[PDB]
Protein backbone atom coordinates (compact mmCIF):
# COMPACT_ATOMS: atom_id res chain seq x y z
CA UNK A 1 0.00 0.00 0.00
CA UNK A 2 1.71 2.75 -1.39
CA UNK A 3 0.82 6.94 -1.64
CA UNK A 4 1.09 9.15 -4.83
CA UNK A 5 1.94 12.25 -3.75
CA UNK A 6 -0.39 15.60 -4.24
CA UNK A 7 1.58 18.64 -5.93
CA UNK A 8 0.20 22.19 -5.67
CA UNK A 9 1.70 25.12 -6.73
CA UNK A 10 1.08 28.51 -6.01
CA UNK A 11 2.74 31.88 -5.28
CA UNK A 12 3.54 32.91 -1.91
CA UNK A 13 1.89 36.55 -2.31
CA UNK A 14 -0.85 36.86 -4.84
CA UNK A 15 1.44 37.85 -8.19
CA UNK A 16 2.00 40.64 -9.78
CA UNK A 17 4.23 40.41 -13.05
CA UNK A 18 7.48 42.13 -12.32
CA UNK A 19 7.47 41.85 -8.51
CA UNK A 20 9.71 39.98 -6.65
CA UNK A 21 7.86 36.84 -5.14
CA UNK A 22 8.43 32.90 -3.68
CA UNK A 23 6.86 30.13 -5.83
CA UNK A 24 5.87 27.28 -4.16
CA UNK A 25 5.48 23.17 -4.48
CA UNK A 26 3.84 21.48 -1.58
CA UNK A 27 4.05 17.85 -1.98
CA UNK A 28 1.96 15.76 0.84
CA UNK A 29 0.21 12.57 1.26
CA UNK A 30 2.33 10.48 -0.24
CA UNK A 31 4.07 6.83 1.07
CA UNK A 32 6.88 6.23 1.43
CA UNK A 33 9.19 8.85 1.83
CA UNK A 34 11.74 8.63 -1.01
CA UNK A 35 10.78 11.72 -3.41
CA UNK A 36 12.42 13.94 -5.85
CA UNK A 37 11.41 17.14 -6.38
CA UNK A 38 12.67 19.79 -8.77
CA UNK A 39 11.26 23.30 -9.49
CA UNK A 40 10.85 24.51 -13.71
CA UNK A 41 11.50 28.17 -15.86
CA UNK A 42 10.65 27.02 -18.89
CA UNK A 43 11.36 23.18 -18.57
CA UNK A 44 14.71 23.70 -17.44
CA UNK A 45 15.37 22.80 -13.50
CA UNK A 46 16.00 25.90 -11.34
CA UNK A 47 19.52 25.09 -9.42
CA UNK A 48 18.71 28.01 -6.28
CA UNK A 49 15.57 25.85 -4.91
CA UNK A 50 15.65 25.57 -1.22
CA UNK A 51 13.09 23.01 0.96
CA UNK A 52 11.22 22.27 4.30
CA UNK A 53 12.52 18.96 5.97
CA UNK A 54 10.69 15.96 5.47
CA UNK A 55 7.28 16.55 7.77
CA UNK A 56 5.20 13.89 8.96
CA UNK A 57 1.09 14.15 8.91
CA UNK A 58 -0.89 11.50 11.43
CA UNK A 59 -1.91 9.70 8.47
CA UNK A 60 1.63 8.74 8.31
CA UNK A 61 1.79 10.16 5.30
CA UNK A 62 4.64 12.86 4.64
CA UNK A 63 5.04 16.52 3.23
CA UNK A 64 7.79 18.81 1.83
CA UNK A 65 7.81 22.38 0.34
CA UNK A 66 10.08 23.38 -2.47
CA UNK A 67 10.23 26.99 -2.93
CA UNK A 68 12.59 29.23 -4.54
CA UNK A 69 12.90 33.36 -5.11
CA UNK A 70 11.71 34.64 -8.34
CA UNK A 71 9.89 38.00 -10.56
CA UNK A 72 6.70 36.39 -12.45
CA UNK A 73 6.70 37.97 -15.71
CA UNK A 74 4.06 37.32 -18.83
CA UNK A 75 6.68 35.32 -20.48
CA UNK A 76 8.00 32.94 -18.27
CA UNK A 77 6.43 29.48 -17.59
CA UNK A 78 6.83 27.96 -14.03
CA UNK A 79 6.49 24.26 -13.11
CA UNK A 80 7.09 21.64 -10.42
CA UNK A 81 8.44 18.23 -11.47
CA UNK A 82 7.89 15.18 -9.14
CA UNK A 83 9.09 11.73 -8.70
CA UNK A 84 7.71 8.76 -6.63
CA UNK A 85 7.83 4.72 -6.44
CA UNK A 86 4.28 5.31 -7.03
CA UNK A 87 4.72 7.16 -10.62
CA UNK A 88 6.09 5.81 -13.88
CA UNK A 89 7.50 8.68 -15.32
CA UNK A 90 7.99 12.48 -13.64
CA UNK A 91 4.87 14.01 -12.78
CA UNK A 92 5.24 17.84 -14.32
CA UNK A 93 2.93 20.00 -12.81
CA UNK A 94 2.18 23.43 -14.09
CA UNK A 95 1.97 26.81 -11.97
CA UNK A 96 -1.64 28.59 -13.04
CA UNK B 1 -5.69 30.03 25.31
CA UNK B 2 -6.46 28.11 21.63
CA UNK B 3 -6.26 24.55 21.55
CA UNK B 4 -2.27 23.19 21.21
CA UNK B 5 -0.33 20.25 20.81
CA UNK B 6 2.97 18.38 21.39
CA UNK B 7 3.30 15.59 18.96
CA UNK B 8 6.69 13.32 18.51
CA UNK B 9 6.99 10.84 15.24
CA UNK B 10 9.31 8.26 14.73
CA UNK B 11 10.09 6.99 11.06
CA UNK B 12 12.07 3.80 10.67
CA UNK B 13 13.12 2.31 6.97
CA UNK B 14 14.47 -1.52 6.13
CA UNK B 15 16.92 -1.76 3.75
CA UNK B 16 17.43 2.30 2.95
CA UNK B 17 18.68 3.67 -0.48
CA UNK B 18 22.14 5.55 -0.47
CA UNK B 19 22.13 8.45 1.90
CA UNK B 20 18.33 8.02 3.11
CA UNK B 21 18.60 7.57 6.84
CA UNK B 22 17.29 4.19 8.53
CA UNK B 23 15.84 5.98 11.48
CA UNK B 24 14.06 10.09 11.56
CA UNK B 25 12.54 11.41 15.13
CA UNK B 26 10.80 14.94 14.68
CA UNK B 27 8.63 16.85 17.18
CA UNK B 28 6.11 18.87 17.04
CA UNK B 29 4.02 21.91 18.70
CA UNK B 30 1.32 22.18 16.32
CA UNK B 31 2.25 22.83 12.83
CA UNK B 32 5.80 24.11 14.03
CA UNK B 33 8.90 21.75 14.11
CA UNK B 34 10.73 21.54 17.20
CA UNK B 35 13.20 19.23 17.44
CA UNK B 36 15.13 16.61 15.26
CA UNK B 37 16.63 13.60 14.97
CA UNK B 38 18.08 11.09 12.90
CA UNK B 39 20.66 7.97 12.31
CA UNK B 40 22.90 9.68 10.19
CA UNK B 41 23.60 13.35 12.46
CA UNK B 42 23.13 10.89 15.67
CA UNK B 43 22.19 14.30 17.65
CA UNK B 44 19.33 15.69 18.55
CA UNK B 45 18.83 19.35 17.25
CA UNK B 46 16.44 21.95 17.71
CA UNK B 47 14.38 22.95 14.56
CA UNK B 48 12.71 26.31 16.46
CA UNK B 49 15.20 29.20 17.64
CA UNK B 50 12.82 29.71 21.00
CA UNK B 51 13.46 25.59 21.77
CA UNK B 52 17.75 26.33 21.41
CA UNK B 53 17.08 29.76 23.25
CA UNK B 54 15.25 27.94 26.14
CA UNK B 55 16.70 24.66 26.59
CA UNK B 56 20.70 24.22 28.03
CA UNK B 57 22.74 21.74 26.38
CA UNK B 58 21.74 19.48 28.87
CA UNK B 59 18.85 18.61 27.42
CA UNK B 60 20.17 18.03 23.87
CA UNK B 61 22.89 15.87 25.17
CA UNK B 62 20.78 13.71 27.69
CA UNK B 63 17.89 13.38 24.73
CA UNK B 64 20.57 12.47 22.10
CA UNK B 65 21.32 9.69 24.29
CA UNK B 66 18.14 8.24 24.42
CA UNK B 67 17.31 8.79 20.87
CA UNK B 68 20.24 6.93 19.97
CA UNK B 69 18.61 3.77 21.92
CA UNK B 70 15.32 4.41 20.51
CA UNK B 71 16.64 4.64 17.28
CA UNK B 72 18.29 0.63 18.24
CA UNK B 73 14.64 -0.49 19.39
CA UNK B 74 13.26 0.87 16.16
CA UNK B 75 15.34 -1.36 14.30
CA UNK B 76 15.11 -4.58 16.08
CA UNK B 77 11.29 -4.07 16.00
CA UNK B 78 11.01 -3.74 12.46
CA UNK B 79 13.21 -6.47 11.84
CA UNK B 80 10.80 -8.96 13.96
CA UNK B 81 7.42 -6.76 12.13
CA UNK B 82 9.39 -7.95 8.65
CA UNK B 83 10.12 -11.04 9.58
CA UNK B 84 6.86 -12.20 11.36
CA UNK B 85 5.05 -10.79 8.02
CA UNK B 86 6.97 -12.76 5.67
CA UNK B 87 8.06 -9.37 4.23
CA UNK B 88 11.82 -8.83 1.48
CA UNK B 89 12.57 -5.51 0.66
CA UNK B 90 12.54 -2.34 2.43
CA UNK B 91 9.52 -1.62 4.18
CA UNK B 92 8.60 1.47 6.76
CA UNK B 93 7.90 1.63 10.68
CA UNK B 94 6.63 4.36 12.03
CA UNK B 95 5.34 6.08 15.97
CA UNK B 96 3.34 9.12 16.21
CA UNK B 97 3.24 9.77 20.48
CA UNK B 98 1.25 12.87 21.87
CA UNK B 99 -0.78 15.29 23.56
CA UNK B 100 -3.36 18.08 23.47
CA UNK B 101 -4.55 20.97 25.32
CA UNK B 102 -7.79 22.18 24.51
CA UNK B 103 -9.55 25.64 24.95
CA UNK B 104 -11.77 24.08 28.14
CA UNK B 105 -8.83 23.25 29.48
CA UNK B 106 -9.29 19.49 29.05
CA UNK B 107 -6.91 17.34 27.60
CA UNK B 108 -5.95 14.34 25.06
CA UNK B 109 -3.07 11.67 24.77
CA UNK B 110 -2.46 9.42 22.15
CA UNK B 111 -0.05 6.72 20.46
CA UNK B 112 0.41 4.75 17.90
CA UNK B 113 2.36 2.79 15.64
CA UNK B 114 2.09 2.07 11.25
CA UNK B 115 3.64 -0.34 9.67
CA UNK B 116 3.97 0.60 5.85
CA UNK B 117 2.18 3.69 6.62
CA UNK B 118 -1.44 1.19 7.56
CA UNK B 119 -2.77 1.48 11.40
CA UNK B 120 -0.63 -1.12 13.42
CA UNK B 121 -0.87 -0.75 17.19
CA UNK B 122 -3.39 1.47 19.02
CA UNK B 123 -3.29 2.54 22.48
CA UNK B 124 -6.16 3.04 24.85
CA UNK B 125 -4.90 4.50 27.57
CA UNK B 126 -8.17 4.31 29.71
CA UNK B 127 -8.85 0.86 29.35
CA UNK B 128 -4.54 0.31 29.21
CA UNK B 129 -4.62 -2.07 26.00
CA UNK B 130 -3.25 -2.24 22.51
CA UNK B 131 -5.80 -2.26 19.46
CA UNK B 132 -3.92 -4.79 17.04
CA UNK B 133 -5.07 -4.47 13.07
CA UNK B 134 -3.64 -8.43 12.56
CA UNK B 135 -2.61 -11.03 13.71
CA UNK B 136 1.27 -10.15 13.81
CA UNK B 137 -0.23 -6.81 15.68
CA UNK B 138 -1.84 -9.52 17.98
CA UNK B 139 1.60 -11.02 18.74
CA UNK B 140 2.88 -7.99 19.53
CA UNK B 141 -0.18 -6.69 22.13
CA UNK B 142 0.29 -10.05 24.02
CA UNK B 143 3.69 -8.76 24.40
CA UNK B 144 3.16 -5.16 25.37
CA UNK B 145 0.21 -5.93 26.97
CA UNK B 146 2.16 -8.70 29.57
CA UNK B 147 4.39 -5.46 30.99
CA UNK B 148 1.36 -3.94 32.96
CA UNK B 149 3.54 -1.16 34.47
CA UNK B 150 4.58 0.20 31.22
CA UNK B 151 1.57 0.63 29.95
CA UNK B 152 0.82 2.21 33.46
CA UNK B 153 4.26 4.40 32.59
CA UNK B 154 2.37 5.28 29.33
CA UNK B 155 -0.38 6.64 30.35
CA UNK B 156 0.92 8.91 33.14
CA UNK B 157 3.44 10.21 30.71
CA UNK B 158 0.42 11.05 27.99
CA UNK B 159 -1.26 12.62 30.50
CA UNK B 160 1.03 14.32 33.16
CA UNK B 161 4.53 14.72 31.52
CA UNK B 162 3.11 15.76 28.17
CA UNK B 163 1.35 18.24 29.16
CA UNK B 164 3.80 19.81 31.34
CA UNK B 165 6.16 19.53 28.26
CA UNK B 166 3.75 21.39 25.93
CA UNK B 167 3.17 24.16 28.58
CA UNK B 168 6.77 25.02 28.55
CA UNK B 169 7.37 24.68 25.16
CA UNK B 170 4.41 27.02 24.89
CA UNK B 171 5.84 29.36 26.83
CA UNK B 172 8.78 29.70 24.93
CA UNK B 173 7.02 29.95 21.53
CA UNK B 174 4.31 32.21 22.73
CA UNK B 175 5.43 35.43 20.20
CA UNK B 176 4.80 32.76 17.21
CA UNK B 177 2.66 30.03 18.83
CA UNK B 178 -0.32 32.52 20.73
CA UNK B 179 -0.13 35.38 17.70
CA UNK B 180 -2.68 36.01 15.05
CA UNK B 181 -2.32 37.11 11.55
CA UNK B 182 -5.96 37.47 9.99
CA UNK B 183 -5.83 36.49 6.39
CA UNK B 184 -6.58 38.63 3.54
CA UNK B 185 -9.86 37.82 1.70
CA UNK B 186 -10.64 38.66 -1.94
CA UNK B 187 -13.28 36.48 -4.70
CA UNK B 188 -12.26 36.65 -8.58
CA UNK B 189 -14.01 34.33 -11.20
CA UNK B 190 -16.50 31.73 -8.41
CA UNK B 191 -12.93 31.90 -6.62
CA UNK B 192 -12.60 32.75 -2.13
CA UNK B 193 -8.93 33.03 -1.61
CA UNK B 194 -7.28 34.02 1.40
CA UNK B 195 -3.64 34.46 2.64
CA UNK B 196 -1.23 35.95 5.28
CA UNK B 197 -2.84 34.16 8.01
CA UNK B 198 -1.73 32.18 11.22
CA UNK B 199 -3.08 29.97 12.82
CA UNK B 200 -3.44 27.70 9.93
CA UNK B 201 -6.92 26.96 11.37
CA UNK B 202 -9.62 28.74 8.76
CA UNK B 203 -12.77 27.92 7.72
CA UNK B 204 -14.14 29.17 4.66
CA UNK B 205 -17.38 28.44 2.51
CA UNK B 206 -19.93 29.68 0.09
CA UNK B 207 -23.32 30.77 0.68
CA UNK B 208 -26.05 30.52 -2.03
CA UNK B 209 -28.68 32.75 -0.35
CA UNK B 210 -27.19 32.72 3.27
CA UNK B 211 -27.61 28.57 2.85
CA UNK B 212 -24.52 26.21 2.94
CA UNK B 213 -24.93 23.11 0.20
CA UNK B 214 -21.29 22.03 0.86
CA UNK B 215 -21.43 19.22 -1.82
CA UNK B 216 -21.53 21.98 -4.58
CA UNK B 217 -18.22 23.46 -3.07
CA UNK B 218 -14.48 22.04 -4.01
CA UNK B 219 -12.23 22.94 -1.01
CA UNK B 220 -8.33 24.21 -1.15
CA UNK B 221 -5.84 22.61 1.06
CA UNK B 222 -4.38 25.11 3.75
CA UNK B 223 -0.80 25.46 2.03
CA UNK B 224 2.17 27.04 3.70
CA UNK B 225 3.17 30.13 2.11
CA UNK B 226 6.89 29.81 3.35
CA UNK B 227 6.95 33.18 5.43
CA UNK B 228 5.26 31.84 8.79
CA UNK B 229 1.54 32.25 7.43
CA UNK B 230 -0.90 30.05 5.48
CA UNK B 231 -2.86 30.44 2.55
CA UNK B 232 -6.69 28.81 1.41
CA UNK B 233 -9.18 28.96 -1.23
CA UNK B 234 -12.72 27.57 -1.85
CA UNK B 235 -14.27 27.65 -5.28
CA UNK B 236 -18.21 26.90 -6.29
CA UNK B 237 -29.85 34.39 -10.54
CA UNK B 238 -28.43 33.43 -6.80
CA UNK B 239 -26.86 35.54 -4.33
CA UNK B 240 -23.47 34.48 -3.84
CA UNK B 241 -21.00 35.17 -0.82
CA UNK B 242 -17.83 34.12 0.67
CA UNK B 243 -17.71 32.99 4.65
CA UNK B 244 -14.36 33.34 6.37
CA UNK B 245 -13.88 32.34 10.05
CA UNK B 246 -10.32 32.65 11.58
CA UNK B 247 -9.60 32.92 15.32
CA UNK B 248 -12.77 33.81 16.53
CA UNK B 249 -13.63 36.94 13.72
CA UNK B 250 -15.94 35.72 10.77
CA UNK B 251 -15.85 37.70 7.35
CA UNK B 252 -18.64 37.86 4.82
CA UNK B 253 -17.71 38.62 0.86
CA UNK B 254 -20.63 39.85 -1.17
CA UNK B 255 -20.77 38.80 -4.30
C1 LIG C 1 13.39 15.84 23.14
C2 LIG C 1 12.63 15.97 24.43
C3 LIG C 1 12.98 14.77 22.16
N1 LIG C 1 12.14 13.84 22.53
C4 LIG C 1 11.65 12.79 21.75
C5 LIG C 1 10.68 12.00 22.40
N2 LIG C 1 10.23 12.34 23.68
C6 LIG C 1 8.92 12.00 24.19
C7 LIG C 1 8.80 10.78 25.13
O1 LIG C 1 9.64 10.89 26.28
C8 LIG C 1 9.01 9.50 24.33
O2 LIG C 1 8.25 9.54 23.13
C9 LIG C 1 8.69 8.23 25.12
O3 LIG C 1 8.97 7.13 24.27
C10 LIG C 1 7.26 8.16 25.59
O4 LIG C 1 7.03 6.98 26.34
N3 LIG C 1 10.04 11.05 21.67
C11 LIG C 1 10.27 10.80 20.34
O5 LIG C 1 9.70 9.89 19.75
N4 LIG C 1 11.22 11.59 19.74
C12 LIG C 1 11.98 12.58 20.35
O6 LIG C 1 12.86 13.16 19.72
Amino acid sequence: IQRTPKIQVYSRHPAENGKSNFLNCYVSGFHPSDIEVDLLKNGERIEKVEHSDLSFSKDWSFYLLYYTEFTPTEKDEYACRVNHVTLSQPKIVKWD
Amino acid sequence: MRTHSLRYFRLGVSDPIHGVPEFISVGYVDSHPITTYDSVTRQKEPRAPWMAENLAPDHWERYTQLLRGWQQMFKVELKRLQRHYNHSGSHTYQRMIGCELLEDGSTTGFLQYAYDGQDFLIFNKDTLSWLAVDNVAHTIKQAWEANQHELLYQKNWLEEECIAWLKRFLEYGKDTLQRTEPPLVRVNRLFCKAHGFYPPEIYMTWMKNGEEIVQEIDYGDILPSGDGTYQAWASISNLYSCHVEHSGVHMVLQV
